């Protein structure tokens, strides 16, 4: 397929150059998350204790964290046993390696999501447009027996069933659980969860362009001040005559 | 003909050294024989040429021009090297075939 | 001596001795319908069929 | 290591120069300063922009010509 | 593979065109494809060594 | 004796070559690229260290441990960006050191240019190693096709490569040495750079005039140290604006995504600073030709101080030169754009053109506008 | 039962003159090419085209109405 | 005039030049902080965990 | 490491398929035993 389809440019709340991530809008995308696409998606680089502080206290994410039985070990006798989930922990994976997901999504792999907002050509746009843009094969396609059609996906034949639709979940805030406004949400979490850091990264960008402003203007100064005497300077050629 | 010198005289007006008061041969690349002729220079003429340049640098160092009506004009300008250069070209030309 | 010293050295970086022995694999026609292609992972670089 | 004083001889020549402390940070930024910016941007852009330009266009042309040939022409079809 | 002018394979990294034989036909590429030393075994199977 | 600054056989080197130092009164902004890309390079090794303090050179690992260091280290994140980005900045910084030389011709003070030759090979070498640490997608394919390059010479060809990776395709053994290579050649660059500067120091800076500037200089302190502390934060600002509002701008996504030594993605690209030696590479339709078509687009900046023609230094005074100075670089930053674009019409053809015109620009018209111009002014 | 703004202002942009004037260059390539087998075209294009215009339009209002 | 004062006072010794960019610093830093830190959280309002915490934590 | 200095390649071969290793994952994602080959190391007689 010579030709493809580019997203759109939506405004996230958080896509100035001095706009934080929108705290709540991430505490639900997660749930996004932990209730829809955890069931496929691994977040290998995630844990419940990043949470604290962002989106969850820490009394929640103990508890959220102790929602999942873990394999620790091994123990006297050397056998590996369960146990509850500590805020150390990272998200579970749903498959134990790359050749079990497969085998339980038509041969294709669900690619962890923890960097995806930043590995795919758009972004928080792309990740956004490919969930709702889910629809019918045009004149002359025939996608193949597992696959479904979506004009956003280069190939347009993803290996993906739609995920999301109203209602599919109910936020505890009471949000209309839309389709878009999960999708909204869930693109949202990503962000955060592929660079965490995002906010006091574009907190000190703002220091940086105040000093950087001032500093830069000062030193005009004192570079001048001192090149003045060179610039100012005047020479004659006075020979005997 | 009269092409080649209405061409220089544009191509002149165009390298702009005039700008800066340095005459043609004051922008010359001081190479081994330029070096040389230099030094064969009358007491003054040195010392003239050492000015116009002392004097270009500081111009571009304060990133400034002579006003239009101190700008060499091509015809006024002087060759005050060319023949001694030519000299020290034609006596070391000598040297090198002479070494066979 | 000079001449056996970097030799020795040298061949430190040349493949180690690690490096497999090779040949191995399983295939059955059958799962590859007609018109279609397939990678496996095979001694090191894919393979095709 | 020291270069100050066996660099060239010089003859007649008189400088006259300021501390900077009796002098100003910038001066003339209008009356000399800027009418300066100018004529510098005036006789170098000709030698400049004319090529930069010219490559401007070509990557327009070089991307309208491909973005074209994407397309499909019809005269393909209605047969 | 899926991909190319000649029905058979193309390397995205500077194209080159390979066909379903796996020849070069265009591009940088200067040789064909190498192949594997292998053999058939029943109906729908096959191994190579 | 007297002052403690002239005979301290330490104290007199900082001394003798950056206080001291002549300078010609007028040099411009241009010569300031100089310190900078000194700055540039003992930054970059400061971020350097403390980044290799938490990677960990193997395939298995790789990846996971630059992750683990934006994520779990303090200031991890930051201290990636910087030098991640540090590395553009400093190809930027060395390219225009390269064009300032070549307009106003230093490259007259031949020792002083080819050193700084040989320092861009190694800075290219240098970020090539660094790039493939991450062990991403591309670190890999980029590993994998560059390093396949030397392949292209023929009999010690195939061979070579093996030393390389260490093995009979990029794997671990590659990777591991690979960051032995990244760790120790910045050092080997801080240590020609005291070369390239030593060899400049016989005979003081050149000058945009092109003419002898005995006749007067200044102290470099604190004419240039004044001019060049203004440089740096002016040059900073937009690459902290950069590392700090748009991380990925200049970064390709795609190697976000574990090295897969089975699938070479589809829309393959080298990070900028390598492009328009790829569109060269690409624009010749042979293995060889489009090896030795790049090795000569670099390596023939070797050449250019004996292409110099014109009886005068620098180009402040010629302007048709000058004009064909500025084709050329604008040919360059298309040849860059091609690199950019896949192998198709009109692309192909355009690559194949630019290079033409960069390699002619060079050793033919060049020389050729040079003579005629001497001949103009009636030398 | 409740609606998704998406849904809502997915048709008002249909209305959009660009919108339907690749909308209708679609419904005609759909046409000929489903009334026809031994073909070789697509209607992609002509529904990018669509997509491409309805959306982008999409993109300007819908973030007003969600959350 | 505060100029003089302070060419007198502090600008002249070198002594006391530095002792003020030092105890000058610290009020700067300390300042800064809390603009940007103020012009960004404002910036920001209601978007911040700072901002949602008291639905949660339990008080 | 035997080959070349106690065994033949042959007499190697056979000792190392005197074992049964644990390769894999398969296409299931499943570990699976398998005959040993010259490339393995001697076996643990414990897990850990
Ligand atoms: C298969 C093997 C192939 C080997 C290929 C290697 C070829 C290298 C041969 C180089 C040619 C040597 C000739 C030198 C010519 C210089 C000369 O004049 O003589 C040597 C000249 C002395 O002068 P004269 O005796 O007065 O000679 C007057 C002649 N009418 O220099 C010498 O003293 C040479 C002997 C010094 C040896 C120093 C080395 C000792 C060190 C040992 C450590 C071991 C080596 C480890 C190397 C590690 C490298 C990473
Ligand atoms: C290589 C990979 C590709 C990378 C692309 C490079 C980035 C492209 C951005 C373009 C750079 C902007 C330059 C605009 C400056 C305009 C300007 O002022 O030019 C006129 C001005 C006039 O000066 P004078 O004649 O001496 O006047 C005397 C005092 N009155 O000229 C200059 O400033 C000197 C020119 C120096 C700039 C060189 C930078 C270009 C960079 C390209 C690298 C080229 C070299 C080849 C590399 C081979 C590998
Ligand atoms: C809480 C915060 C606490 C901070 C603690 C830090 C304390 C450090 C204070 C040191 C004291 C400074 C005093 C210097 C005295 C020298 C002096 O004489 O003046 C400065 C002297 C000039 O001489 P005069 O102006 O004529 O002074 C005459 C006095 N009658 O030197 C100067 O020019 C100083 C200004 C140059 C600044 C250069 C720095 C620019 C670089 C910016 C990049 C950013 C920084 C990153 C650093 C990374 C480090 C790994
Ligand atoms: C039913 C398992 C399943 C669930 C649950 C699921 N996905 Fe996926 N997802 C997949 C599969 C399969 C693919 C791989 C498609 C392919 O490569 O053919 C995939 C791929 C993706 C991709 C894009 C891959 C690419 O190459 O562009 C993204 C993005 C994604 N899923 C997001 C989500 C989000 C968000 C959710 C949760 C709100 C979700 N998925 C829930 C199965 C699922
Ligand atoms: C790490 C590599 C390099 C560093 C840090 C470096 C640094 C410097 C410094 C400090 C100067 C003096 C100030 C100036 O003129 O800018 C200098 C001068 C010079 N460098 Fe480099 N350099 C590097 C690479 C190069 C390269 C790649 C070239 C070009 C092949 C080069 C050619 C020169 C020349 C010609 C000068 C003379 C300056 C003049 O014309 O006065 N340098 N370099
Ligand atoms: C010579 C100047 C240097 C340049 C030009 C440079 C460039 C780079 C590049 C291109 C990368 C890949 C960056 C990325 O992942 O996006 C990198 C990675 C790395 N470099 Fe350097 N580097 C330099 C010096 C060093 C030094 C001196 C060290 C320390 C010995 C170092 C340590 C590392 C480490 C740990 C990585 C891997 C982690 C990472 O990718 O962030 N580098 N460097
Ligand atoms: C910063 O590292 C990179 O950009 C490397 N990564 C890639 O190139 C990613 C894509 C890999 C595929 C093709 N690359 C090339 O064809 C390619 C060709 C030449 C060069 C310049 C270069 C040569 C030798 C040497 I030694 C160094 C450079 C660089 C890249
Ligand atoms: C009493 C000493 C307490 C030291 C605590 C170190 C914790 C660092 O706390 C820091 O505070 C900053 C506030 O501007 C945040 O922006 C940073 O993200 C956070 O890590
Ligand atoms: C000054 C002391 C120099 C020491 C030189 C000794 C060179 C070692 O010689 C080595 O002997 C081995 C055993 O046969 C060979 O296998 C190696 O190939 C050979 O390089
Ligand atoms: C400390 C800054 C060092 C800048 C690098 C330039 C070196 O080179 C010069 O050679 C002379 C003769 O050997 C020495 O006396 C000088 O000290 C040295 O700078
Ligand atoms: S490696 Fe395949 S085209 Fe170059």
């Amino acid at each position: 397929g010579e030709l493809e389809l580019h997203p759109p440019a939506f405004p996230w709340s958080h896509g100035g150059p001095l706009s934080a991530l929108d705290h709540s809008s991430v505490r639900r995308g997660f749930q996004v998350y932990k209730q829809v696409c955890s069931a496929c998606h691994s977040m290998d680089y995630v844990a419940f204790r990043n949470l604290i502080g962002v989106t969850h206290t820490e009394a929640e994410a103990k508890a959220l964290a102790e929602e999942v039985e873990v394999q620790d070990g091994p123990d006297e006798n050397g056998e590996l046993f369960m146990r509850p989930g500590k805020i150390s922990d990272y998200f579970p994976k749903p498959y134990p390696n790359p050749e079990a997901a497969r085998a339980a999504n038509n041969g294709a792999l669900p690619p962890d999501l923890s960097y995806i907002v930043n590995a795919r050509h758009g972004g928080e746009d792309y990740v956004f447009s490919l969930l709702t843009g889910y629809c019918d094969p045009p004149a002359g396609v025939v996608v193949r027996e597992g696959l479904h059609y979506n004009p956003y996906f280069p190939g347009q034949a993803i290996g993906m069933a739609p995920p999301i639709y109203n209602e599919i979940l109910e936020y505890d805030d009471g949000t209309p659980a839309t389709m878009s406004q999960i999708a909204k949400d869930v693109c949202t979490f990503l962000r955060w969860a592929a660079e965490p850091e995002h906010d006091q990264r574009k907190r000190m960008g703002l220091k940086m362009l105040l000093i950087s402003a001032l500093l830069t203007s000062l030193l005009y100064y004192m570079k001048r001040h001192k090149w003045s005497v060179l610039k100012s300077r005047k020479m004659a050629y006075r020979p005997p005559k | 003909g009269r092409l080649m010198d209405r061409i220089r005289k544009w191509y002149y007006n165009a390298a702009g050294f005039n700008k800066y008061g340095l005459m043609r041969d004051d922008t010359l690349y001081e190479d081994d024989d330029v070096k040389e002729a230099l030094k064969r220079l009358p007491k003054d003429l040195y010392n003239e040429r050492m000015f116009r340049i002392k004097r270009a640098l500081d111009l571009s160092l304060k990133h400034r021009i002579l006003p239009k009506e101190q700008w060499v004009k091509y015809e006024e300008d002087k060759p005050y090297l060319e023949p001694y250069l030519k000299e020290v070209i034609r006596e070391r030309l000598e040297r090198e075939a002479w070494n066979k | 001596a000079a001449k056996n010293v970097v030799t020795q050295f040298i061949s430190s970086l040349s493949a180690s001795a690690d490096v497999l022995a090779l040949s191995k694999i399983e295939i059955k026609l059958s799962d590859i319908p007609e018109g279609k292609n397939v990678a496996f992972k095979w001694r090191g670089k894919p393979l095709f069929v | 290591g020291i270069h100050f004083g066996n660099l060239a001889r010089v003859r007649h020549i008189i400088t006259y120069s300021l501390s900077p402390f009796e002098q100003r940070a910038i001066p003339n930024i209008f009356s000399d300063a800027l009418p300066n910016v100018w004529r510098r941007f005036s006789s170098q852009v000709f030698k400049v922009a004319p090529p930069f330009l010219g490559a401007y266009l070509l990557y327009s042309w070089g991307t309208q010509e491909f973005e074209r040939l994407k397309r499909k022409n019809p005269a393909d079809y209605e047969n | 593979a899926n991909s190319g002018d000649f029905g058979g394979y193309y390397c995205p990294c500077h194209g080159s065109h390979y066909d379903a034989s796996g020849r070069i036909r265009k591009g940088p590429a200067p040789y064909n494809l190498e192949v594997p030393t292998y053999q058939f075994v029943g109906d729908d199977l096959v191994v190579v060594g | 004796a007297p002052n403690i600054r002239k005979s301290h056989p330490l104290l007199k080197m900082i001394n003798n070559s950056l206080i001291d130092l002549p300078a010609p009164s007028n040099i411009s902004a241009w010569w300031n690229f100089g310190s900078l890309l000194a700055v540039c390079l003992m930054t970059q090794i400061l971020t350097g260290l403390l980044l290799a303090m938490h990677y960990t050179a193997d395939t298995s690992l790789a990846f996971s441990s630059v992750a683990h260091t934006c994520r779990n280290v303090q200031y991890g994140w930051l201290i990636r960006n910087l030098h991640a980005n540090g590395a553009s900045f400093f190809f930027i910084c060395i390219f225009l050191h390269i064009g300032r030389g070549l307009y106003y011709g230093s490259y007259l003070y031949k020792e002083t240019w080819n050193t700084g030759v040989i320092l861009l090979l190694t800075l290219m070498a240098t970020a090539f190693v660094g790039y493939v640490l991450p062990w991403g997608q591309m670190s890999f394919w980029g590993a994998t096709v560059i390093t396949n390059l030397f392949s292209a010479i023929p009999y010690i060809g195939h061979t070579l490569v093996e030393w390389a990776w260490g093995g009979f395709s990029v794997d671990n053994p590659t990777l591991t040495r690979f960051f032995a290579l990244h760790f120790l050649l910045p050092f080997a660059i801080a240590g020609i750079t005291i070369i390239h500067l030593t060899f400049l120091h016989e005979s003081g800076s050149n000058n945009p005039l092109g003419i002898s500037s005995d006749s007067d200089k200044i102290p470099f302190h604190p004419y240039y140290s004044f001019k060049d502390i203004l440089g740096l934060t002016l040059m900073l600002t937009p690459f902290l604006t950069l590392a700090l509002f748009s991380p990925n701008l200049l970064g390709d996504p795609e190697n976000f995504t574990p090295a897969n030594p089975l699938v070479t993605p589809p829309h393959i690209k080298p990070e900028w600073y390598f492009l328009f030696a790829y569109a060269i590479l690409r624009s010749i339709p042979n293995k060889l030709g489009g090896v030795l078509a790049l090795a000569a687009s670099v390596l023939i900046l070797f050449l250019i101080p004996f292409l110099h023609k014109s009886k005068q230094r620098t180009m402040t005074f010629r302007p048709l030169s000058q004009t064909l100075f500025w084709l050329l670089v604008a040919n360059l930053l298309i040849l860059t754009w091609i690199g950019s674009q896949p192998v198709e019409h009109p692309f192909i053809i355009i690559g194949q053109m630019a290079s033409l015109s960069y390699f002619t620009i060079l050793l033919i018209l060049f020389p050729t506008i040079g003579t005629l111009e001497n001949k103009m002014l009636n030398y | 039962e409740l609606v998704d703004p998406l849904t809502t202002i997915r048709e008002h942009c249909e209305q959009t003159e660009k919108c339907v004037k690749a909308r209708e260059r679609l419904e005609l390539c759909d046409a000929r090419v489903s009334s026809r087998s031994h073909t070789e075209e697509q209607c992609t294009e002509e529904l990018f085209d669509f997509l491409h215009a309805r959306d982008h339009c999409v993109a300007h209002k819908l973030f007003n109405k969600l959350k | 005039a505060l100029l003089r004062q302070a060419y007198s006072a502090l600008f002249r010794r070198t002594s006391t030049f530095a002792l003020t960019v030092v105890l000058g610093a610290v009020l700067f830093e300390r300042a800064f902080d809390q603009g940007a830190d103020a012009i960004f959280e404002h910036l920001n309002e209601g978007k911040l965990w700072k901002h949602i915490k008291h639905k949660y934590e339990a008080s």
